[PDB]
This record gives C-alpha cells, structure tokens and sequence, in this order.
C-alpha cells in the first residue's frame, strides 16, 4: 500500500496438484503489466523492493526471532530505497517485530 | 591544439551551451525534414536522407542532435534479437542492410569527419554545427549518480523536435534515458566489457554489434568534450584550487563518478578488466551484469549466426577498448595540478597505476597481456602507456626479486643515455636476469613473469626510440654495452635453456632488440 | 508521403506567424494532433490550448 | 460457406482486372528539353 | 493428389538441402526467406560459397600479429613472405581459404546466365572482414606483370561486392581505400565493368555506397560523352530511364538511388528532370494494383526533389 | 485522410484482409471436408 | 580488522548500521551470524577466516547474547528459568577445529548447531539470512521456487 500498488500472492490451483503455481501481482509500474517477478523485464529498485516485501510478509508467521538482510539500504533510485524505508520504519512501528 | 578544439568563430554561446551554433534557412530545412520523417518512423528514408549526400558533394549535411540520439538508439536494434521488429518496419529491405548497421555506421562516419577539421574539404560553419550537435547529445547523455544495484530540453526554437512526444524508437527506450538512470551506464560498461570475450553466440553478438562501437564513439565524443571544456569553459588563469573545482565540473569527471564505487583503484583495475585471464584476487565480490535492453542474450528464431571470430581478434578488440577506458581515466587524470586532488571523483594517478599494474602483472596469459601493450600509434597512447609498462615492470621486478630496484626509465625517456645505464643496472642486479631462486616444477611461471617483463622492457624501448630515434646506438659506447648486457643475459636465460628443464626454449628478447635497435645482434651476423 | 509532405507544409505555413508547429498523426488514438509553439511559451503546447 | 468462397473468387477477379488496367496504361510523358 | 504446398515446398526443401551449415536452421527461417514474392533481399551476389578454413586463417593470423618487423606492412619486400608462402603461396589458395570456390576462382566474373547474382544466402561462416583483406593485400605485389595486379584488382572488386562482406563490412572502409588507392580509378572502374554488367544497377549503388567519390567516375563511365556519341550524359540518362520505364523493370530503375547527388542529376526543386521523372511515376502508379518498386520511386524522388 | 484519398485505400485494404481471412478458415473446412471425401471414397475404392 | 576493542547495542525494534562497505562493518555483520553456530561456507559466500583474525593477533573473538526461554533443550551451564545464552566463536590460526563457548564454556559446533535449529532459525535457508548471492537468486525467481518455499 505504501508503494501505492495493489498486488497478492495467488496460489494458482489446476486439476493437477502438482500444476500448482504461485503469481504475484504488479502494480508499481504503470508500464509494467501483471506478470511474474522478473529482473530482465522489471527494473532493479522495484524488484528489490517487492521481494524485500515478500521476505518481511513471512516473518510473524515464521518463528524465526530475527530476520538478516545484506546489501539492501545500497541504493535502489533513491526513490524505491525511500519507499522501502518506509515500509520498514511502518513494520517497525509495530511491536515485537524481528531486528534486522 | 587542432581546429576542432579551437574554432569557435561562428559560435553562439548561450547559457546551457558555450558551443552552441545557430542555424541557417537550409540547416534549418534539413533539421525540420529529418524530424519529420523521424515522426513517421520513416528511419529508412532518414538513413537514406543522410547518406544520398554524403561524400558527394563540399558542403556538409549536419545531423541533428536529436536525429543522433534517434541513431544511437536505433544501433541496439541488432538484427540477431530485434529481425522480426526490423523486418516489419522495413519490408523492402531497399538498402539490403539492417536499421542498426546503417545508423551506426553514420554515427562512426560523421564521428570521423568531427575528430578532423578539413576547412578545405567542408566549410567551418557545417563543421562548428556539427560539433555544436555532438556535444549536445553528449550534454544530454550525462550519466546519473552510480548506484550499486529533465525530460527533454530543445535550445533551437525554429522547429519542434522528434523527440518531445516520444521516448522509444522500435520498443527500444531512448539510449539517454535508459543511460540516465542510476546504475546503467556502469551495468552498459561491465557488460560489454564482460561480453567481449564471452564464447556464448548471443552474449559475444550483443558486444560485437552493438555495445562496443557505441562505447568507443561515446569515449570519442567525450574525450573530444572534455578537450573543449578544458580550453573554453574554464576561466583561463586560476589560482591552481578553482581550476580542481572546475575539473572535478569536467564531462570526464562526471563519466567516471558514475565509476567511483567504494574504493575506486582496485574496483576500477577490476572493472576495466573484467572476464580476463588475470586470477581475482582478495576474493573481490563479483559484478552483477544484466542485458540494457530485454533480450539482448537471446538470439531470434528467423536470425542465423554466420560469422566467426578467432580468440586472437575478440582479445585484440576487446584490450583496445580497454585501453580506451584507461586513457579517458588518465587524460581526465593528468590535468590535476601537483598536490591537489579531485573533490567530486576520489581517483589519484599513482592509486590507478599500481592497481592497472597489479592486473596486469597477475596475467597468466601472454596474449591478452602484449595485445594490452601492444598498439598500433605509439603517438596516440603516449601519455599513460609508458607509465603503466613501467608500473608492471616494477611489480613484477617486486615478486620476482627481493631486491626492488627503483625505475626512473620514464623520465629517462628524455636522454638516451641515461636509460641505456638504467637498463644495464638491471640486468647487472639480475632482476631482468632469469632467477635462480626459481624452482625447477614452478619454471612455468618464472617464464610467463620473464617473458611480461621482456614485453614491458620492449614497449619502454619503442618509446625510446619513438621519442629519440636511432643516433648514437654505437656512437655511444653506453647503448652498446646495453646491446651487450642484453647479450649476456641471453647468455644466462641459455644456460638453463641447456639445463634441459623443458624442451620450450626460454624468451630471448635479444632478437626483437636487434631487429628493433639491436644493429641486426649488433656484429655477430652484421660483421 | 502524404503524411512527411502535409507535415512539411504544415511547418512552412507557420512560419509565417513566427510561429513553429508540426503534426503528428497517431493510430492509437486514431487522431491528427496539431503541436504550435509561439513566441511567448518555450513549451509547444497542444493546439487546443 | 461457399459465399465466403464466391467472394474470394469475385475479389480475386477483380484484382485481376485491376491489373490488367495498370498493365495497359504507358507513358504519356516525352520529356521536351526546351528551356 | 494433393502433394506439394504452394510451390514453397520444393523451395523451402531444395534451400534446406544446399544449406552449407552444421546447426539447426530453424523451418519459419526457410519459410520466411522462400516466401519473398515481392523483394529481392535473401538473392545476392555471393562471392563466398564455401565455409572458410578457419584452422588456417587462424594460424595466418598468429602469424601475423605476431611477428619479427613488428611494423607497418610495406609494399615492397614482398609481403611477409617467410610465413605467407609456406602457409598460402598463391592468391588463390588464400580465396580457396576464404571460401571461394576453385571455379569461380579461375573465372573471376559475375555469370548473369547462370543467376549468380541472385542467389540465396549459403549460410557459410565467414572470417573477419578486416583480418581478410589484410592477407589479400600481403599479396598486392606492385613489382610484377600486369596479369596478377589485374586478377588481384577483380578479385579485390569480387570480394567488396559480397553479399556476406559487405554486410559485415567495418563502419571505416581504411583497408578498402587503401586497395582503392593503390590503383588508378579509371582502372578500377574499367576492370569493375569488366566483372559486373553495366546495367547491374544494383551493385552500381552498392559500390557507391562502399566509395561515394567514385559516383561521378562510373557515371562517366556508364554514359560516356565520347560513346554516347553527340548525345550528352544527361540525354544518355533520360534514354536509360524511359527504356527502364517501357520494360517494366522497376527494381532496376529504383537501383534512380545511383544517378542522384551527381553533377547531372542534382537535388533540388526546381531541376526539370526530377520533375519529368516524377510525372511519369505518377503516370504509372495506381496505389491498388502495383509493384512496391513504384511507390517506393515516388517517395525518393519526393525526397530527393526536397533536399535542397 | 478523406481529403487525401487515404481513406478509401484503407476501407479497400481492410475489407480484403477480412475477406483474406474468411476465405481461410473456409479453406481449412475444406482441407477437412476434402480429406473425409478422401477416406469415403478410399472405402468406395475398397469396395471395387 | 581496523577495530580491536568495541560494542554494539542493538535496538529491541529494529536496528541500523550506517559505514561504507568493507569498512568492517559487513565483516562485523558475517562475524555475528558466524557467531550463532554460522560457518562462511553456510552463508551462501566465501570462505575466509583470516579476513575476520587480527593481523598480528592470534584470536578474534565475537560474543553475542539472547534472551533465553525454557523451551530449548542441549544447554550448558545455563539453566531454562534462566534470561541469558551467551555464544561466543574464536577464529585462530593454528587450530583448524570448530570450537564454541556457551556462558563462556567450551562446546562443539554441533551444540550450538542444534541450539540454533531449536531457537527456529535457519542460516541455510535464504528466508531468514539474505545476502549478495541470496539477493541475485531472488532477484531471478521462478513460481516452482515460490511453490517450493
């Protein structure tokens, strides 16, 4: 929501279990269509802003005390590295969340 | 020096632009029809408009900034991954040469007729625009800040630009925009350099057709901006610290402040010698590289790879292109008055020299390492050739022999003499002499350190020679005692050459010497 | 053709106002867009404006 | 359909007689150097 | 019945058959190149036929960045010859190495007969352009009889006007103006119209965008005053351009792209024979029912009467 | 366009393309009807 | 490396470490995840323990504390009322083995392997440790990747 993009983690289910695959909505990009993550089609910054995202949605549900993370505030834009601080500093707001 | 940096008769310098050239009725009509046809994506006849008149007549039809910056988008419309986008645009392939190669070998042509001035051959006004519109495209490609990993302004007002209501020409964003973005001309950089030696079909096809050229006419274009910079934009008589301010301002320093990492010497020997021979020490954690332009490392169905190049030419162009990147850095570097150093960009000549020193004493491949030293115009390189001969001379002389002996052979240059008595207290102290310390199983690195040092003691003597001429090689008893010293380490390398270590005769420079200044080995065959 | 010589024509008609405009003709929008910039603005803004 | 096929047919035909009219114009121009 | 397709079956089959090339070859390749019908883009002259002795051509080129002289290749002293002759001692065994055949090499002409001007792409690998025309020039040999230098010279022309050379020709023609500028250019010329029919337009433009300087030259050689009898040069074009015109070969007559920038044939609004040229192609174009070839006329010519 | 006598090229252009495509999936009919004429009177020639 | 004698305190929300790169401060980052039964070769990157070992000193030494919980098993002087696990690792040069201190008492790498398997964190896995070769490999990832995790 920070972003300002709508996306969810669909787990798509055909007759066959094992066809089972999982897509992930873009929304970051008006000119980038909803497609799977990709570098070569998406941009660095955004990219890495999605699945830093996608690493910090499971991180309650795990039991793991604390989550690491190297080579992340390095620059993304200037723009997707700000919005992903924000994004940190609101996971932050809340309480007994894990240290990174 | 030339015209090209000191002609500036018909300019009209302007805020922006000190280069900046205003236009005539018939630039002007040449200017509006290419961006008219360019709205229509009419690039066949934009080609067909610039070449029609090229060469045939004395006046010169100048190229628009922006009509350049159309070509240098369209060189990346390779036909090995962009034939069905080409084939579509153009069916009747009239001119039976792809969009790409035409526009790039535009670009390389009127590059050509900018780098020399032929008043005689074109009028200067044609010429000074020409200039005015090269360095406008460059003044738009400025490069943003590097990242580890506005729109567009038009100075004429006569006419309306092809480029405000677009930003792609074939699906390709335009090359300045995707350029001026945080971390793409540092990822262009790597790739192409990482490429050019790649064995993959499509990675070496994505180097050879489009990334290389176009890096070799942006260093041009640069190196031509940076000597205009130099000679106008700066105030002349300085007091030594506004002139640093100014350069650190320069077109070259904001190129390689695009380059300047955390530690700029090793990260810059790494960088400019990426994907070579030389073993990657300290472990240096490895570059990421991605294609510029979606799928350059795929080749189309339709497209057939039918061209071959031997390892020796892929080698051959790809250490010239790095050298090219060398002395960008050393030509933007060598400005910097004594004592003070650079604000915006952390580079010293000394820190540069030793890491291109340390990589290139660390190759275990002689190929790579003499097509590095070995260039066609001694003139051209002169400047930081010698410097970087030297450099790799002392390491080597530094992890061969505990006795590092201190080179003074590049001042030497001047006299003769004086580098004749160095090179005999080198091979007296037996430093250019083969060890003997040297085991017999490690041989073969003691060779390949011998043989790069007879190659950096070589490129030292071509300029010699190239800065003093032959004169006095036996007038002065000094070179001939050279010759001989030469002679007698040829004497101690066939000692172990009899040894009878391996069957592969050791390097024996005293052949080259003689062809070169050597009188033919001096009397052995001559008398 | 047609489309280069009424943009040609287009842009020497304005001259004549000291004006400085093009056309351009877009199948997207299935629309003919008239761009003029006039001495005043440094933009060219769209005709309709 | 055979409509669809007698549409083709009758388009085709038309084609062909479109170039046979293009088949039969020549040149009308003598060029008359003059001035 | 029913057992061919159209008649790309036994074009697309008789190209997969003489295909010169060890890989996969896609079908929509073939198709797409079988299928033209409109343009002549995959037919060219192909002066290489054969895939290049890349093992030899290598150890030639070892040999020759590396090497004693170290220097600039004169051309006296015979070229290099202590490695030259003992790996290649005849031009024709270094054309034998490039690819060409040993017939085409006894006989070097275009055979307009046999359509060898208009073939398909044989997909041979071919070396480095630059690399080859270095060890053609180790064997200009400027001190001998006049026979070599004029089978070198056709050779030297054969070659340029490849189809796979030029495509993967260097932006700088530096080796080409250097063979160009070892021989006269009324000989070059000569000797190009001995290989090519001078009605070859096509490869008329090709050659004039490989050296543009030489336009006037051929020009004077294609509609010399002195053979066009009293008629003038402009006269002898106007003449050439109507018979094109009542032949109806528009791709020869659009190949118009060679006569243009020249002292006859100038741009400009205000020339009448730009105009009389236009006013046929008008005649002619119907836009329904035609050849590209008439549209493609008009709009150069309306290109070209623009440029000032 | 109209004024330019491009619209009318553009109609014509259009139309055949449509009658282009029609007349192919036609076609493909056809093909199959041609084939299961074919086999019945493969059959037919059985029977003789 | 550059630092001999220091302290961290670390936010109970969520820390930041502000230094350019190979100032130490990575290498202080990898010393604290080798410190929690962490080996270099585990992290996805390359090994180097004469990187973390003082040039000159024979000992390196990290000392990392957590709150302890009754709810792990395999512990070493410490009991399960207890608040405190301190983990200590010591890189030498002349002893190649894998020696660990728990509240400062001698162990193998195994105990303190299986204490942090206990504590429900994981070094291999890329979900709870992300670093430059996890991030390429995120960076490319595929939906069977996704279904796999």
């Amino acid at each position: 929501n920070n972003v300002g993009s709508a996306g969810a983690v669909r787990l798509e289910k055909p007759k066959d279990y094992a066809e089972w695959k999982i897509e992930i909505m873009v929304k970051f990009r008006d000119n980038a269509p909803l497609k799977k993550l990709d570098s070569h089609t998406q941009s660095g910054g955004e990219r890495a802003v999605s699945t830093v995202l996608y690493m910090i949605a499971l991180q309650e549900f795990t039991s793991a005390p604390f989550r690491v993370v190297d080579e992340i505030n390095q620059g993304m834009d200037s723009r997707n590295e700000r919005i992903v601080h924000k994004a940190m500093v609101e996971n932050a707001c809340a309480e007994n969340t894990s240290q990174y | 020096d030339g015209a090209l940096i000191n002609s500036v008769l018909y300019v009209s310098p302007r805020n922006g632009a000190h280069y900046f050239v205003e236009l005539t009725e018939k630039h002007l009509l040449a200017f509006e029809m290419l961006n008219s046809m360019c709205l229509l994506e009419n690039y066949d006849h934009v080609l067909l408009f610039l070449e029609c008149q090229f060469g045939k007549s004395h006046n010169l039809a100048v190229i628009p900034f922006d009509i350049i910056l159309v070509l240098f988008t369209l060189s990346t419309l390779s036909e090995y991954y962009k034939e069905p986008i080409l084939r579509a645009n153009d069916p009747y392939n009239t001119s039976r040469e792809t969009l790409s190669r035409r526009a790039l070998k535009l670009l390389q042509k009127y590059l050509a007729i900018l780098k020399e001035f032929d008043s005689e051959q074109y009028n200067l006004y044609d010429l000074e625009l020409l200039r005015c519109q090269f360095f406008l495209a460059i003044d738009t490609l400025t490069p943003k800040k590097q990242k580890w990993g506005k729109t567009f302004k038009n100075p004429y007002r006569s006419y309306i630009s092809c480029l405000e209501q677009r930003n792609t020409i074939l699906g390709n964003r335009l090359l300045n925009l995707k350029l001026n973005e945080p971390g793409e001309f540092i990822n262009m950089i790597l790739w192409t350099l990482s490429n050019s030696l790649q064995e993959s079909t499509p990675l070496f096809l994505s180097s050879h057709e489009i990334w290389m050229p176009l890096l070799e006419i942006l260093i041009d274009l640069f190196s031509c901006r940076q000597d205009y910079f130099i000679q106008h934009e700066v105030a002349q008589n300085v007091s030594k610290s506004l002139f640093v301010q100014r350069l650190s301002e320069s077109p070259l320093a904001v190129f390689f402040e695009s380059l300047n990492t955390r530690n700029f010497a090793n990260r810059f020997s790494e960088y400019v010698f990426l994907n070579c021979d030389y073993k990657l020490p300290s472990d240096n954690y490895a570059t990421p590289v991605h294609p510029v332009y979606n799928g350059e490392n795929t080749i189309v169905d339709t497209y057939i790879p039918t061209i071959k190049c031997s390892p020796l030419y892929k080698s051959q162009k790809s250490l010239a292109l790095r050298r090219k990147l060398i002395g960008s850095c050393f030509k933007l570097l060598l400005r910097v008055p004594d004592g003070h150093r650079l604000i915006t960009p952390r580079i010293v000549a000394d820190d540069v020299i030793q890491g291109i020193s340390r990589t290139l004493a660390s190759f275990n491949d002689i190929l790579q390492f003499k097509k590095f030293f070995m260039t066609e115009n001694l003139s051209q390189e002169s400047y930081f050739i010698p410097l970087l001969a030297e450099g790799t001379l002392s390491e080597i002389l530094k992890d061969t022999q505990e006795c590092v002996v201190i080179l003074t052979l590049v001042e030497n240059l001047s006299d003769g003499v004086s580098f004749c008595n160095e090179v005999i207290g080198l091979v007296k102290s037996k430093c250019f002499a083969f060890t003997e310390q040297c085991s017999q199983a490690s041989y073969e690195e003691a060779v390949l350190n011998i043989e790069k040092c007879d190659v950096c003691l070589l490129v030292l003597l071509r300029y010699l020679l190239h800065l003093i001429g032959t004169e006095a090689i036996l007038d002065a008893k000094e070179q001939l005692e050279m010759l001989h010293a030469i002679e007698k380490n040829d004497s101690g390398r066939r000692q172990w050459a009899k040894a009878l270590n391996l069957g592969n005769d050791p390097p024996l420079l005293y052949p080259i010497v003689s062809q070169m200044f050597g009188v033919h080995d001096k009397s052995v065959i001559i008398e | 053709g047609t489309c280069f010589d009424a943009d040609m024509d287009f842009r020497a008609s304005l001259k004549v106002r000291k004006f400085s405009g093009n056309l351009s003709f877009i199948k997207d929008t299935k629309s003919l867009e008239i761009y003029i910039l006039t001495t005043n603005d440094e933009k060219a803004r769209n005709v309709d404006t | 359909i055979e409509q669809v096929d007698d549409e083709l047919l009758s388009l085709t035909a038309q084609q062909e007689n479109e170039e046979q009219q293009q088949q039969r114009k020549r040149r009308r121009h003598q060029f008359a150097p003059m001035t | 019945k029913s057992i061919v397709i159209t008649s790309n079956t036994v074009a697309k089959s008789e190209l997969q058959k003489s295909i010169k090339f060890s890989g996969s070859i896609p079908e929509i390749y073939l198709d797409v190149v079988t299928k033209e019908t409109i343009s002549d883009k995959y037919k060219d002259w192909h002066f290489i036929s054969k895939n290049c002795h890349y093992e030899q051509l290598m150890d030639l080129e070892m040999k020759d960045t590396a090497y004693s002289f170290l220097f600039g290749s004169s051309r006296s002293q015979g070229k290099v010859p202590e490695f030259v002759h003992l790996k290649c001692p005849s031009i024709t065994n270094l054309l034998v190495l490039f690819g060409v055949n040993q017939e085409k090499c006894n006989s070097l002409k275009i055979n307009y007969e046999k359509k060898e001007n208009s073939r398909y792409d044989n997909l041979c690998t071919i070396f480095p352009v630059n690399k080859m025309l270095k060890f053609l020039m180790y064997f200009y040999s400027d001190d001998d009889n006049d026979d070599v230098r004029e089978f070198f010279l056709k050779a030297f022309i054969c070659l340029i006007l490849d189809r796979k050379v030029f495509n993967a020709m260097e932006s700088d023609h530096r080796l080409c103006f250097k063979v160009l500028e070892l021989f006269n250019e009324a000989h070059f010329i000569n000797s190009y119209f001995e290989i090519v029919d001078k009605n070859d337009f096509f490869l008329h433009y090709r050659l004039l965008q490989i050296f543009p300087h030489l336009q006037s030259a051929l020009l004077r050689r294609r509609f010399s005053e002195k053979q066009g009898r009293t008629e003038t040069i402009q006269q002898n074009i106007i003449k050439e351009f109507n018979e094109f015109f009542d032949c109806k070969n528009y791709k020869n007559l659009l190949y118009i792209l060679t006569m243009y920038g020249s002292k006859f044939i100038p741009f400009g609004p205000k020339c009448q024979v730009t105009e009389y040229f236009k006013d046929c192609i008008l005649d002619i174009s119907n836009e329904t029912t035609n050849d590209v070839e008439i549209s493609i006329l008009k709009g150069i010519l309306n290109l070209f009467s623009k440029i000032r | 366009m109209k004024g330019t006598l491009l619209q009318e090229i553009t109609e014509n252009l259009l139309y055949a393309s449509a009658i282009h495509d029609s007349a192919q999936e036609n076609m493909a009919l056809h093909l199959e009807n041609l084939k299961s004429l074919k086999a019945e009177y493969e059959d037919a020639k059985k029977l003789l | 490396v550059t630092y001999t004698l220091t302290e961290f305190n670390l936010s109970p929300s969520l820390n930041m470490i502000i230094g350019p790169n190979g100032s130490g401060k990575s290498t202080f980052v990898c010393a604290v995840c080798l410190g929690l039964a962490g080996k270099p070769e585990y992290i996805g990157r390359s090994k180097k323990v004469e990187d973390f070992i003082k040039n000159g000193q024979d000992v390196s030494k990290i000392e990392i504390t957590l709150k302890n919980s009754p709810n792990v098993t395999d512990i070493e002087y410490i009991d399960a009322r207890d608040e405190t696990i301190k983990i200590t690792r010591i890189i030498t040069r002349s002893k190649r083995r894998s020696d660990y201190l728990i509240n400062d008492y001698q162990v193998s790498e195994s105990v303190v392997k299986t204490l942090v398997a206990q504590l429900n964190i994981q070094l291999d896995n890329l979900c709870q440790f992300l670093s430059q070769e996890r991030v390429e490999e995120f960076a490319r990832l595929k939906s069977v990747k996704l279904l796999v995790e």
